[PDB]
């Protein structure tokens, strides 16, 4: 119906919820694998964020896997920043990170972070 | 909080 | 770190892909049963959103069910509403359902619900 | 949208 009323901060803190979940490691269904490390997720949190981890999880085959092992090119502590982006709307970006992140985010298909980072790369030129 | 969207 | 930035659309751009996946009836990992219907959703989002979901999937036995019957004095509208409500923060209360609503959110355990519903209760009084 | 949160 169009007569609904709306709760302003109910996503943010389903958002919130959902990265509460994560560290206390209820119901997480998957672990990404980047070169030596590992990252526990929810597959449904994965493919809200990401075109890639949507592509993946929508396969007929994928979609039952519990290891996904990322691109051996795949910098772990970019990684690390895009999944605490994914769980919180906040991302890490530094100078010494940028470079890492920016390629991450082309992998995993995020444009608005690609976007961001290429706007505060162009900006120190 | 609430509000019309 | 404190030197993030935030993207603001982030958590409602999460949440819209999360109802895309729950209408296309990707990932969804449980059924909630009322009554004669059944309602098809994501385990983490009904945790994230309800105490009562929260304390059900939290319990090392019925983490693991597939089907979760309510309470049959539960109205499956107000359910269903109320399911809405979780995955758009939007939240359809009408005169003819604001009853059933409150009672479902006090079961459910959501007391922002809860409230706007007593205080359009009041308002008409 | 990005912001200072
Ligand atoms: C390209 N791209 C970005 O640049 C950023 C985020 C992003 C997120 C998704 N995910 C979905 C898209 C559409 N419909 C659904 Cl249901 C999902 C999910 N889950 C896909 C592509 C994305
Ligand atoms: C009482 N109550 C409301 O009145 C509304 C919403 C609501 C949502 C939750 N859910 C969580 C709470 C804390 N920590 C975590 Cl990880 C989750 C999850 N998932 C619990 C109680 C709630
Ligand atoms: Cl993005
Ligand atoms: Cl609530």
């Amino acid at each position: 119906a169009d007569s609904c009323i709306q709760f302003t901060r109910h996503a943010s803190d389903v958002l919130l919820n959902l990265n509460r979940l994560r560290s206390r490691d209820i119901l997480t269904d998957v672990v990404i694998v980047v070169s030596r490390e590992q990252f526990r997720a929810h597959k449904t949190v994965l493919m809200a964020c990401s075109g890639l981890f949507y592509s993946i999880f929508t396969d007929q085959l994928k979609c039952n896997l519990s290891v996904i092992n990322l691109d051996p090119e795949i910098n772990p502590e970019g990684f690390c920043i895009l999944l605490d982006f994914m769980y919180t709307s906040r991302l890490n970006l530094r100078e010494g990170n940028i470079m890492a992140v920016m390629a991450t985010a082309m992998y995993l298909q995020m444009e608005h972070v690609v976007d961001t980072c290429r706007k505060f790369i162009k900006a120190s030129e | 909080a609430w509000v019309i969207p």
